[PDB]
């Protein structure tokens, strides 16, 4: 079974065939319908797992992602998701094929480009196969998914049976506070998307508060998500994959066998873990 | 409003006792200054960046006088070095140690981020300060703001200190630091898009008298 | 020798200041009785001609403005003429020239730096009384002062554009860095209590 | 695969080199025909490897030469007279022309051949595939157009003062409006004395070599006199005597020198040195 | 046969085995002095050949003072050679070259000092010691009958020969031993030469200025060109060598050494040419 939205690509005409296909994870379960393929693709992530003990060999495993940008990237090269706003200019989707853009057109749910582009196929050779029937097939799953998502979720959960803060634990967070409640504007899809690449700071059960990172990584963005730090210089990047600058200031040391002599011990992952808000379970 | 005037005459006290600046030479606690200087009268934190809210009435003051006079540097290693260049008869120097090195890279840190922040700083406060010089303005008082809380810091540090021989252990990272702050400001493009015309452009250089 | 061209570049000055917004108090500043000898306007920082006014220590006594270690924003003191060239369009008229006088100045600033290693001393020869400790500086800034104040005279009716040059911004950026980089080498040396 | 201007030319025997890469627009052989210079190399690096290995030339401009003949490279100006095509082919006579932008000269070329039959019967095709030849070679750069599909702006600059002359320099102007490929070849020819790297500056001679003038590129010291030119005469009217006085060698005991040849030795020509360059930290 | 100065080590290249005026390896010229042994050619229109002797600049570029210095004063000699780092034969040698006969005395006593001189050690030092004695003997100018520059002259500036003036840097060259003095003229070529009929500049700009302080390889103005060459930092800046390559014409483009040669002072020969006379002579002017 496929459910990666993009594995769900189709052309309308002859000539394109879309040969970098979906990565095997696209058949996968997880919910995200997103083959890790396209979120490097379009978003510069790596999803992840924590398992966490049930204090028990039972766990609770929570989904993350990891961000892939440098430190010497600011601003839009910073951004990993936009506003409605600015999606557009962020991503230049003329450059795009059609259907991606009208796909992002659903998501931002611009039914005036709805409009502009089924005005533009009454004429078209995909018109005469009513191919467009694709696309309202794949908003029917769309509705679908939406039906399971933006009645429920959040608003099942205004049950009070379960909260996510996503503002900043510290007060001191000047740029936090509002930012959590911009959080309503986007579609409830996108916001179980973030809300599930994203580890909570804190997880409330009343048996004890667990705290799982000193201090958040991630920052709520005034369009859309950011890899920033809250605050102070950007934390290094190991990304590990013109005639410019390469310079490197090796330290001299020549000597290896420690390398092979020290392999016994914790080979420390660098990558950043998305760590952000506040989470609250019932018992 | 009820306890500074013991800090008053603090500030100026040892100052006032000693006569023998040879080569380095401060002004004492710069302690002499208009209604502007009489105005920082608040603990203000240095840990984080300016309390908005607070400042207000400092901008509404501001709005009486030009600043087109500020230049960006911190001058870092310049202005702070020279007040730094002394010491206990050789004890407690773990102390003095600590104290003077989390200070300045305190400092190192505090500038980082208003550089890396200052964006959102003059928006923040431009949204209840339409002031026509307000950039100017934000700009100005986090110098001052920082200079005030720099200015207490010294006050309550005030001590004895006479000895005087350079530890070149501290004035080491002396300009590896300010190198970074200088390196900072080349990091700040200042931004020529369009927008400092409004300025008084350089006073027009003042009959290129100034 | 005449006021001249002062007067010309103060009737473009008048031409440009068509707003005062005035009554604003400078409390900042206090520039008493400016003083404007610098006729020699040279190249070049040697001249005994400078010292032959170490008087200054009287002034400076009256009105001292000492200031240590003084480094200066060469970007700050240049980025004004950078949108004021495009009175006409379309041509390098004078930012041709423009930037190769950029070019010198930076290079001044890169060697000037490396002299007053030694040139101190020819100073206290000049006058032993010295306190060339702040009088060098001083006049490295003053004579790049009056090159300044000459240039504007050889630009003259130059007036603000609202459209940077990305290029001339980026010059301006890569010279000032290095140019602020050199005084990194300033260093004191175990001088006690002093 | 030649890509020599002489090579498009329909003896006149190129050099191999212009049938390879480096897409210089003149064999080396033709290099002489009017330009007194080889092309030229400097292996350049970090510690390892060898990374840029910039291009260069060396002239080989007599000591003796003076006035037109220390010109390089003619202006715009009067090149018609500095080389006297007149002496040369009409093919010749047409590229040297369309370079200049001599369009005018152009028309009267084809005006004269309009009525000849061997411009019709034969030559017609040679004119035209020559043409659009030579046009295409000069869009295959044009940088200032065309994307500036070749290469970037650079960062290059050649303008730059010596300390003490006037707050001069001019005639960039002139540099632009010549054919895009001359200020290519130009770009070729001359390093800097200056490199900005990103974060750092680099400098490689003491002092500047060559001279812009309106009239044109000139190989001239800065002052004083000229250095001696010690041309290697290897290479090249006699109809006409040709007469010569040159001050040479005498004298013996050159064997002396059998065993310092071991020894290390220094290439002697006059590599060009004019200007600055930089990298960006970023394209902004 | 072998005759480097450095032969008295109680090992020298190769090249030491040439009896020239070097009197140096090439090893220890760089290993002292950081320099390679050269010799400029020099040809004619007629293709006839000359030759000059020269030794490249290689010490590193940032470093600045003394790192600058290659050979310091004789009134700061030490400062450079840092005697206790190095050994006694090392500093006697120095000692002897800079005149020093006070410490040479004092090295004397040391002898004595050296309680194991007792093993008669002395006789093989001093045997080292006179062989190299012998040879600033030969190199002095100032013996009697020595042979002397006829139609030869050299000076450390283009005044100083074109006019004779009193240059204060050629009157230390003066003060400078007359070892030192031989070793300068045989390594330092001239930025210009005057000839009885003619004159040649070689370049409009010297390499490096000289000062009283020692050989200083500053340049007279500007930064300094580029100079190619456990708890420590290789700290290697390294650049994108992206090998976009281009060797396959790039093989036939004649390579300029990427070296920094001398080009140092103004030479006159203003005499009936006749310089073929091949002794090194302390050849004095
Ligand atoms: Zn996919
Ligand atoms: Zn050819
Ligand atoms: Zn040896």
């Amino acid at each position: 079974v496929n459910r990666c939205i993009f594995a769900s690509i189709v052309s309308f005409d002859a000539c394109i065939t879309y040969k970098s296909p979906c990565s095997p994870d696209a058949y996968h379960d997880d919910g995200w319908f997103i083959c890790n393929n396209h979120l490097i693709k379009r978003f510069k992530m790596s999803k992840m797992v924590l398992p966490i003990f049930d204090e028990d060999d039972n766990q609770f495993k929570m989904t993350i992602a990891r961000h892939l940008v440098g430190n010497k990237e600011r601003g839009i090269k910073r951004i990993l998701i936009p506003s409605a706003t600015n999606y557009q200019d962020v991503f230049n989707l003329n450059s795009m094929m059609q259907a991606e853009q009208l796909i992002f057109h659903l998501i931002y749910n611009n039914e005036n480009a709805v409009n502009t582009i089924c005005d533009n196929l009454k004429y078209t050779e995909g018109f005469t196969s009513n191919t467009q029937r694709v696309i309202h097939s794949v908003y029917a799953t769309t509705k679908s998914i939406l039906d399971t998502t933006n009645p429920n979720t959040f608003c099942s959960r205004v049950s009070r049976d379960e909260l996510r803060f996503f503002d900043v634990t510290n007060a001191r967070a000047l740029r936090g506070g509002a930012g959590d409640q911009l959080f309503n504007n986007y579609s409830g899809f996108l916001q179980n998307l973030i809300r599930r690449a994203v580890a909570p700071e804190y997880l409330q059960i009343d048996t004890e508060e667990l705290r799982f990172r000193n201090c958040a990584t991630c920052i709520i963005d005034e369009t859309g998500l950011v890899a920033s730090v809250p605050d102070g210089p950007e934390l290094y990047n190991p990304i590990r994959s013109r005639l410019q600058i390469r310079n490197v200031l090796k330290f001299e040391g020549d000597t290896r066998e420690l390398d092979r002599t020290l392999s016994g011990y914790e080979e420390y992952p660098t990558y950043v873990p998305l760590f952000l808000g506040y989470q609250i379970i019932n018992s | 409003l009820e306890d500074e005037d013991f800090l008053k005459l603090k500030a100026l006290e040892f100052s006032k006792d000693i006569v023998n600046e040879k080569l380095q030479k401060i002004i004492v606690v710069t302690d002499g200054m208009k209604r502007l200087y009489e105005y920082c009268n608040c603990k203000n934190s240095l840990e984080t960046l300016p309390s908005a809210a607070n400042y207000g009435s400092l901008l509404k003051r501001l709005n009486l006088y030009n600043l087109d006079h500020i230049e960006m540097n911190v001058n870092f290693y310049e202005l702070l070095f020279p007040l730094t260049l002394y010491n206990d008869n050789d004890n407690s120097d773990k102390t003095l140690s600590h104290q003077l090195v989390n200070y300045i890279f305190l400092a190192s840190n505090y500038f980082q981020n208003c550089a890396k922040n200052f964006n959102y700083m003059r928006e923040t406060f431009n949204v209840f300060g339409p002031f026509k010089q307000i950039d100017f303005m934000v700009m100005f008082v986090i110098k001052f703001n920082f200079l005030c809380d720099m200015r207490n810091f010294a006050k309550l540090i005030d001590e004895l200190v006479p000895n005087k021989q350079p530890n070149m252990r501290i004035h080491s990272v002396l300009v590896m630091r300010d190198k970074i702050v200088k390196l900072a400001f080349s990091n700040l493009q200042f931004q020529t898009f369009s927008k400092k015309d409004k300025s008084r452009n350089t006073k027009h250089l003042q009959r290129l008298i100034m």
